[PDB]
């Protein structure tokens, strides 16, 4: 692994070191109007503030997917906010601290919506069409929010008359039927006016609400301060890298946390110009939009890079790509071979960002203003003390596992695991170390740390005893992930443990150390399909 | 339903017929190629062949030489345990095992297979979709690389129109070669399409 | 008398600017004062989105069909496409005349900044004309190209000129034939990177041909060199700061279009609002509403015809966005001022030139009180006077010649082939005159 060195240029961060070493919160805070003023809210901040500067006719919405290809700048997405706020106060009934939740695909209502609920202070929480009637029915149960907005294609997945505490349904676009609790959006909006009176909010509460599909199988409800803003910004500043001629592309959804803050937020306290692609993905139709709009900032996931590398390198080359500037992973550890395509193909470099649901903002992220390792996430933003804790909250040493810790006191926050103070309290450990439950080690210089089936499997064929078998990686304390193989030998050779050793030796002699297997299981046969492909979904999940 | 169908193809060797969907009786009396073991030995894939072409919506085309198979073409519907088949339903057909043997490939025997299969408008009320992965391909057998292989089977399965679809499979995505190669029926629903669309992408929020 | 208002204005004081201006200090704010190389075409746009102002949306465009909004980068792209294929289906060279005839469309623009930054001298035609005007302008030009669209392609008679090589059409299915190209098939089989023909300061780049009594058409050649008026004024007059919309009604076709709507604006990095189809005042309001209007300059016609429809109108409409708003080459009447103060809550400046002249000289300015039915006053480095046959500059308060001081930057380089009317316009002892009869007033105001 090889660092990426870094690319001289007119950024926000100009030397990390000295300010880490020289970072207070007050000069962030200082940036923002309501150290001068007093009146304090996230979107404001993010909306407002330069719907009024100089950013007013600054493009801050680029909407494109199969159908539409609308442009929406800061002082019209700030009308449309204001215009969402508006109807919702009006017809939802919707008053300060309530909970107001989104059930929309990827559109500018849906911003619009989510700007609109958490300028009124109404805690916004966004849902995934994906989720079955059960996922959201749960998660108003929870919640108990009295309005969530929704399209007609999914207004039959919430059970209306089941949820008590629920009172309104809104359903956007359409012809849905005015039922006594359904009420449709598009011309609610129509009538409605823009000016909006904004509430103004305290530090201290709340303007986001989250679910995660728990490991108890019912969600919770993570609820984010109006602080956690202040974060946002400088992140947005800083592993952002948004100066004032950025283009920059966001592909997460609205429906979860990542596309919720830094697609939306992030970018836009900094005043910058986020681009939205609807539709369903298609190679075709990420390349021309990187082209002809021009994206300089891109924020992605590994599992879209990934898919964009299925489709072929060749589509890539019949649109240009040149226009790129900074690009940034979430959602999931960057793999070094994602990193060497991209920056063959954009000639830019990739930067993994880590954060979560009780996070708030990103904290541990790649700099471009510092040697990039592409298999780190990067180095804690500064006034912000990350670190490395065990279970007694203990600091400890790098280049050793452990449990990933913040030093609580950030701007970025959850004010609640919503009525669930008891999961509050264990997320937080003795010594006022937040623990977010991910593992990780820090290394010398401070940065931070969290195989192809088929070379293996190729292997296992050269024995005389084996006809096939099914390599998948189990996972590991120690070494991250371990090989385990199913093997399904031919005739005349029986399953016994001295066999086991042979494979492992035949394997590490011809190929590398870590791709010798160090679990072999024996079967009659491997799961098969019928046609007598192999499938290791269902292996893993036996395993 | 099914409607018979067949053609004629000439080369070198010979004269190949390519029956279109067949009775399984027929294809339990003809004599199997030892050459063609790509995904299981004869036994197996002769188990498969008939289950399949008893099937009510499981169909077989196949490619011959006088009473010896050579090539052969299904339509199986989805493995219940993978998650094409979450929703066990109908209008979705996996196509499988398309390989033809060794040395009479190159004779522009898979693409003339595929359309002699295709032509059929049962193939067209239900969308076809198939999943390639590079560890089932012959790595050694003919000695030309990755993304020129998968070049050659979009050109060769290009013969039934076949457009390229991207998935989020963890299985897939291992490796850019592994893909979805899919025809969209004409004769298909709307619904079905937004089936499958929601189909492909299991976890969206990502992206 | 107006009074004016108190505010941050690009000209603090216009007394001080005036008596200690020299046009060095406004060439100094161009990007070739430093570089050398200079174009108005490349610092219109091509010099924005290399700037802060990339993202900023350089154009809103507007009609009964299309409501698509360009980026400074989207229109120096599509400039940059339809250059390339000017140069490349026409061999238009440096000089070569390249006439466009076609309505008011994004396409429209992009082929004007196109054939300007080859170094070609663009010629707007307005749609009105009817085949002789548009047959002896494109003669008398020896236009090498010619851009139109189908609805118009049979009014220009390229079988009766020699020197028309290539017709280019835009929209529409129209064959190709040998002499004829159609653009759309041609505009997206190329690059959107165009190097841009660097040229002196003496060469002419926009070519305007004037109706007139005699019905002979004469076309005045702009050299670049006149936007180093055009920006100033666009800084002083229009006052464009950084987040003002800006919005110019009148047609691309005209040089006031030409110059207010493209060049001026874009110079001074601003964002121009264009609505494509037939007027129609709720259509108009209902563009200042939504899009939120803070400059706007409209010809006075437009603003009668305006007035016409009522203040009801536009009591039906949110006109707060408005701060800016200015009329174009006409006699503002007191009226206007009046109607645009209470139903605008806003004042209109009235600033006048001629094609002849190239930019605004006299205007008025917001650091500056207004009295209404006047030019207003000469912007500094730019010497204004009243004149009479024999040139000795009258005091105030009497009847006599507008004449400007030569040398000025927006100054003309020639009429086309005819150097005599050219010289016909100058009299000797340094003074041009623009055929208008005005006089001055003791704090420095003109009058007609």
């Amino acid at each position: 692994l090889k660092a990426l060195p870094a690319i001289e240029g007119d950024h926000n961060l100009k030397n990390y070191e000295e300010t880490y070493r020289h970072f207070d919160w007050a000069e962030a805070e200082k940036h923002f109007s309501w150290h001068e003023t007093g009146k304090l809210n996230a979107a404001y901040e993010a909306i407002d503030r330069h719907a009024e500067s100089f950013r007013k006719n600054k493009v801050a919405l680029y909407y494109k997917d199969a159908k539409r290809d609308e442009k929406y700048t800061f002082k019209e997405m700030k009308e449309e906010s204001n215009r969402a706020g508006n109807v919702l106060r009006r017809y939802g009934n919707v008053e300060k601290g309530d909970r107001v939740f989104i059930f929309m695909p990827r559109s500018p209502e849906l911003y619009f919506i989510m700007l609109g609920a958490i300028k009124i202070g109404a805690i916004a929480g966004p849902l995934f069409e994906a989720f079955m009637e059960g996922a959201v029915k749960d998660r108003l149960e929870n919640s108990e929010a009295k309005v969530v907005v929704t399209t007609p294609e999914l207004l039959e997945r919430i059970p209306v008359d089941k949820l008590p505490h629920l009172q309104h349904v809104f359903v956007v676009g359409g012809e849905a039927e005015s039922g006594t609790n359904i009420i449709n959006y598009d011309e609610a909006a129509k009538q409605e006016s823009t000016r909006l009176d904004i509430e103004w909010m305290d530090k201290k509460d709340g303007f986001l609400l989250h679910y995660t599909s728990g490991s108890t199988g019912t969600p919770k409800g993570v609820l984010h301060v109006h602080e956690a803003m202040i974060q946002q910004y400088q992140t947005g500043k800083w592993v952002l890298d948004l100066k004032e001629e950025d283009i920059y592309w966001c592909t997460a959804d609205p429906g979860w946390v990542t596309g919720t803050v830094y697609g939306i937020f992030a970018p836009w306290l900094n005043g910058a110009t986020n681009v939205i692609v609807g539709g369903r993905f298609s190679p075709e139709s990420w390349y021309g939009t990187i082209e002809q709009l021009g994206v300089n900032v891109w924020y992605s996931a590994p599992t879209a890079f990934r898919m964009l590398m299925g489709a072929g390198d060749e589509m890539a080359a019949k649109y240009d790509l040149t226009s790129l500037r900074h690009v940034l992973s979430v959602g999931e550890p960057l793999n070094p071979e994602v990193i060497r395509w991209g920056h063959k193909v954009f000639n830019k470099r990739i930067h993994d960002t880590w954060w979560m649901t009780e996070t708030g903002s990103q904290l541990i992220c790649n700099y471009p203003c510092m040697d990039i390792k592409p298999g780190s996430m990067g180095k804690p933003i500064p006034g912000v003390e990350a670190a490395i804790v065990d279970n007694q909250g203990n600091e400890l040493p790098p280049y050793r596992m452990g449990n990933l810790a913040i030093k609580k006191g950030w701007p970025s926050m959850m004010h609640t695991i919503w009525n669930n103070p008891e999961k509050y309290e264990s997320y937080f450990m003795p010594g006022g170390w937040y623990v977010s439950g991910d593992s990780a080690y820090m290394d010398e210089e401070g940065y931070f740390w969290f195989v192809g089936p088929f070379e293996v499997e190729s292997k296992l064929v050269e024995h005389p005893a084996i006809a096939e078998a099914g390599v998948i990686g189990k996972p590991d304390p120690v070494r991250g992930e371990i090989i385990k193989a199913f093997i399904a030998l031919r005739e005349g050779f029986e399953p016994s443990d001295k066999l086991k050793e042979e494979i492992r030796l035949f394997v590490k002699q011809g190929l590398a150390a870590h791709a010798a297997p160090r679990e072999i299981e024996f079967k009659d046969k491997l799961p098969k399909t019928r046609s007598g492909k192999i499938m290791r979904r269902v292996l893993k999940a036996w395993e | 339903h099914k409607t018979y169908h067949s053609a004629n193809i000439k080369t070198a060797t010979g004269s190949l017929l390519i029956e279109g969907p067949v009775s399984p009786e027929d294809l339990a009396g003809y004599e199997f190629h030892k050459d063609l073991t790509a995904f299981r030995p004869p036994r197996e894939q002769h188990e498969a062949l008939v289950d399949i072409a008893g099937l009510p919506e499981g169909r077989i085309i196949i490619a011959r030489d006088g009473r010896t198979i050579v090539g052969y073409v299904t339509y199986l519907y989805p493995d219940p345990l993978e998650r094409w088949s979450e929703g066990n339903m109908e209008d979705l057909i996996e196509l499988g095992a398309i390989e033809v043997a060794p040395d009479y490939r190159g004779c522009a025997v898979g693409k003339t297979l595929l359309t002699v299969s295709m032509m059929d408008e049962q193939m067209e009320n239900y969308i076809v979709m198939t999943t390639e992965y590079y560890w089932h391909w012959d790595l050694k057998g003919m000695k030309k690389d990755v993304w020129e292989y998968r070049k050659i089977m979009e050109k060769m399965m290009n013969a039934g129109g076949l457009v390229w679809f991207a998935t989020d499979e963890p299985e897939i995505s291992s490796h850019p070669a592994n893909c979805l190669m899919a025809r969209i029926g004409k004769n298909v629903s709307q619904e079905s399409i937004e089936q499958f669309d929601r189909l492909r992408f299991y976890h969206r929020y990502m992206y």
